[PDB]
RNA sequence: ACCGCUGAAAGCAUCUAAGCGGGAAGCCAGCCCCAAGAUGAGUUCUCCCACUGAAGGUAAGACUCCCGGAAGACC
RNA sequence: GAUGUCGGCUCGUCGCAUCCUGGGGCUGAAGAAGGUCCCAAGGGUUGGGCUGUUCGCCCAUUAAAGCGGCACGCGAGCUG
RNA sequence: GCGAGAGCUAACUUCCGUAGCCGAGAGGGAAACAACCCAGACCAUCAGCUAAGGUCCCUAAAUGAUCGCUCAGUGGUUAA
């Protein structure tokens, strides 16, 4: 009875992270990935868009970009937790920090792993995906 | 930075100012500069270089084109040295001196599947006082319910040897420049006839 | 149903909450069952329903 | 577009024979009257009470008895297993009205 | 309370976002200040003013006012700390603009000034450090004092002009 | 941990409230070894070309098989 | 309708309330040698006599000869 | 939960009284979770309203409106 669509289209957009609080830029990108902005049409299908994050290096963070943000990874070996790259340090490779935030807000199933494909993070001002002319999102909601 | 390739000829005895000093002899034969790789073109700085000569009936057409691009009679072996940016070709003579420390890398003589007593120095069990596992065997492998498993990285019987091995800070006893020989104090990893790469000391030891 | 309806609603600048309110506050407007499909196929119509809800909330 | 608001019969716009929950009076030609809840004609939308004055004629087509299901139910470790049949009556009606 | 500035004659003070620039006898010196506070040139004499009587605004008011004072006075008037060494042996001299202290350590201790600082040796037993940035002159002289803190038992080590060093007991 | 420089809330004083320097066998990197199934599967050099009717003869190239090996249970 | 127990051996790995080594404050800290507290878990932490012993006492050395956890870690790994 | 004894004013302890739930109780909430919160499942529906509990993304629904508070990640582990 209820309408379900094609898969026909892919739409690209650049989000500028420059000076935005991370975490809020997080949920914005995570929803534009999930497909919640067009009608969700169907959960089965990733109708969501491709997103290009530029100036990922300059993301703002409150309270402590130090001290607070202790990112953590476990290695499989005894003593392999002590790997707490934390902090400002990961802004030595910024494209992962943003990329971690969005990935915690996509669902963990088989679609989410596939949705990871749709996030394209470039720490510098510029991006090379000029070919799929993306055009822009921006600041905040209503 | 500085490096060259060679074959491990053997190990003999030699006196220097009246003190016996075991030496490994290495043939550091001439090394053609085949491919030359810059960061500007290949994204990092290094130089490719070749060793044992190989008759051209034995050569792939693609490999013939690779050697022909530079103008080099084809060599059985090729390697790269980061940071080493020479000019011409790479003889033993010019780039080493008597008494440099130099790192010596080679491929360990390989010893097959070995038990924990050989591979990892385990104690092994008493050979008496009634006890099968009369030696050779690893003991316990875990704790019990609340570790639950055996550890990753654990130590147990395996393929010992046949590994890459560097030996730091070997001393250069003698260079017989014209014959392309080089004597080097102590024992390089490998086997006679094997490939070895001689290189600067990786550590700038004060 | 719901998850499509506010996606269209916000496409027109109001969320689900301040929409299905404003149809019910528009009282006799009551079509309710699967407004989803109206939002998903005719946007010329869902825009008019957005204008109706917003007029009712003023 | 047109669809029963399956609370009983009330609907939007466009004409095509469809199923519904039973309509009492039978045969055909019940001509059952329908009260608009929405309309899009010429893609000229009219809605809520203002449209509701609009008529929607529709004749009855056939009484029916849709596809069977089983009501089967189970609970654990308690011997509670019970099986029963069920089948819902319905009423085709062909849309026709303004 | 702390407000009025006594700006001299050779100075000029640029004004932007509260993070003002200065050029004068030894210009380009710049100090970074909060925007929520008011920065101002009333005209001849400088004046910094608090907005709110909240606990934190007054704190930044006092800090920014002392800092405009120190920075503006440091270009017109200069800076200098007169250190003296004490103890048997204990030598100091100069090589180029590098400080050579030779004081009871097996090695000599050399110190290379950061730029804008000037080491001086008016006496073989007197170090002197002139400069503009008060914070740099303070950190440089404090690095000289690190070389040996005066011991509790004899006062041996680096000092300022004439610190009333306290002295403990002994045997 | 601790040690300090400039310094306010208090015309004093204060390593702190903004900020700044020093400081460990520890942290990150540097040393050695593995590593693109890093499904995000990367880069560079060189070769064979554009056949016939998803296939089939073939290029470059490999494998099978033999004789061995400081490689190795078999692979 | 079975979760094999002390102790030894064999393998380890973790906590830190740190035995050694590293950095600091105070000392009734002159030096030297120490006391005590703070930070620190990288690595190291010996061989023997007696006893089933765990512990403990001794011998002889050590920078030091740490305390606990992991079914009082580990018997489809061994003893017994 | 409330009222008491025994207990250390311990215990997912034990023994009486009292109410409710589970026992034999599905459904929503409390991440997971017999007992706690809401609520007692005759069968069907691709219809609507609420309860507890919620409305940044996983994840249905205000990145709600107005006054303040805390710059501790307090929130998201006791006290003298
Ligand atoms: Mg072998
Ligand atoms: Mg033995
Ligand atoms: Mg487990
Ligand atoms: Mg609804
Ligand atoms: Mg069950
Ligand atoms: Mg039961
Ligand atoms: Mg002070
Ligand atoms: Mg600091
Ligand atoms: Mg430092
Ligand atoms: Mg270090
Ligand atoms: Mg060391
Ligand atoms: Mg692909
Ligand atoms: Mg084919
Ligand atoms: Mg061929
Ligand atoms: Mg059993
Ligand atoms: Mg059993
Ligand atoms: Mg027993
Ligand atoms: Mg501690
Ligand atoms: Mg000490
Ligand atoms: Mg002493
Ligand atoms: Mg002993
Ligand atoms: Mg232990
Ligand atoms: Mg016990
Ligand atoms: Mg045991
Ligand atoms: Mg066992
Ligand atoms: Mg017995
Ligand atoms: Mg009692
Ligand atoms: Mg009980
Ligand atoms: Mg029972
Ligand atoms: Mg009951
Ligand atoms: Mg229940
Ligand atoms: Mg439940
Ligand atoms: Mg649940
Ligand atoms: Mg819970
Ligand atoms: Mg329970
Ligand atoms: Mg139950
Ligand atoms: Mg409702
Ligand atoms: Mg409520
Ligand atoms: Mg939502
Ligand atoms: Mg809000």
């Amino acid at each position: 009875k209820t309408y379900i669509p094609k898969n026909d289209e892919q739409n690209w957009v650049v989000v500028d992270a420059s000076g935005v609080p991370l975490g809020r830029l997080a949920t914005l990108i995570a929803s534009r990935i999930r497909g919640k902005h067009r009608p969700d049409f169907t959960p089965n299908m990733i109708q969501g868009d491709f997103v290009v994050v530029i100036n990922a290096a300059q993301v703002a963070l409150t309270g402590k970009k130090l001290d607070d943000k202790v990112y953590t990874r476990y290695t499989g070996y005894q003593g392999g937790l002590k790997t707490e790259t934390a902090r400002e340090a990961l802004s030595k490779h910024p494209e992962r920090v943003i990329e971690h935030a969005v990935f915690g807000m996509l669902p963990k199933g088989r679609q989410g792993r596939a949705m990871h494909t749709r996030l394209k993070v470039y720490a510098g001002e510029t991006h090379p995906h000029s070919a799929q002319k993306p055009q822009v999102l921006k600041t905040q909601p209503l | 930075m500085k490096g060259i390739l060679g074959t491990k000829i053997g190990m003999t005895q030699i006196w220097k100012n009246d003190r016996a000093i075991p030496v490994t002899v290495v043939l550091a034969g001439p090394c053609p500069i085949v491919q030359r790789k810059t960061a500007q073109t290949d994204g990092y700085e290094a130089v490719q270089i070749g060793y044992a000569p190989k008759a051209e009936r034995k050569v792939n057409k693609p490999m013939q084109g690779h050697f022909a691009k530079a103008g080099v009679a084809p060599t059985r072996i090729l390697r790269e040295f980061r940071g080493f940016a020479p000019d011409g070709d790479s003889v033993n003579v010019d780039i080493f001196a008597e008494g440099e420390k130099i790192d010596a890398t080679g491929t360990s003589k390989g010893k097959g599947t070995q038990g924990v007593m050989k591979r990892w120095n385990f104690a092994g069990g008493p050979a008496s006082h009634g006890s099968k596992k009369w030696h050779r065997r690893p003991g316990s492998i875990g704790q019990r319910k609340t570790p639950g498993r055996v550890y990753k990285g654990k130590r147990m019987a395996g393929h010992m040897g046949m590994e890459r091995v560097t030996v730091q800070n070997l001393e250069v006893v003698e260079i017989r420049a014209g014959e392309n020989l080089i004597l080097v104090k102590g024992a390089i990893p490998g086997a006679n006839g094997g490939l070895v790469v001689l290189r600067s000391a990786a550590k700038a030891s004060a | 149903w719901i998850q499509r309806i506010n996606a269209g609603a916000r496409l027109h600048g109001m969320n689900y909450s301040t929409f299905i309110n404003g149809l019910k506050r528009a009282n006799i407007d009551l079509n309710r069952k699967v407004l989803a499909d109206i939002a998903a196929r005719e946007p010329e119509a869902f825009k008019a329903l957005v204008d109706a809800s917003r007029n009712a909330r003023q | 577009m047109f669809a029963i608001i399956q609370t009983g019969g009330k609907q939007y716009r466009v004409s095509e024979g469809d199923v519904i929950r039973v309509e009492s009076l039978q045969g055909e030609a019940g001509d059952k009257v329908e009260l608009k809840a929405l309309f899009v004609g010429g893609e000229q939308t009219v809605f809520g009470e203002d449209a509701g004055k609009y008529t929607v004629q529709a004749e009855v087509v056939e009484h029916g008895r849709g596809k069977k299901i089983y009501i089967r139910k189970y609970k654990s470790g308690v011997q509670y297993r019970r099986r029963t049949g069920h089948r819902q009556n319905f009423t085709a009606i062909k849309i026709l009205g303004i | 309370g702390k407000q009025p500035i006594a700006v001299p004659s050779g100075v000029t003070v640029n004004a932007q976002d509260g993070v003002f620039k200065v050029k004068g006898p030894k210009g380009e010196l710049t100090v970074p200040y909060n925007t929520e506070l008011t920065v101002r040139q009333d005209g001849d004499q400088l004046l910094v003013e608090r907005p709110s009587d909240a606990q934190k605004h007054r704190a930044l008011h006092g800090l920014t006012r002392t800092l405009v004072a120190n920075a503006v006075k440091g270009v017109s008037d200069g800076y200098t700390i007169n250190l003296e060494l004490r103890g048997v042996g204990f030598r100091a001299k100069l090589t180029g603009k590098a400080l050579e202290m030779n004081i009871g350590y097996s090695h000599p201790v050399i110190i290379e000034p950061p730029a804008g600082v000037t080491f001086a040796v008016p006496e073989p037993t007197r170090i002197d450090v002139s400069g503009i940035d008060k914070q740099l002159v303070g950190q440089v002289a404090a690095n000289v004092r690190k070389v040996r803190k005066p011991d509790a038992y004899h006062g041996k080590g680096v000092r300022f002009v004439g610190e009333q060093i306290a002295l403990k007991a002994g045997k």
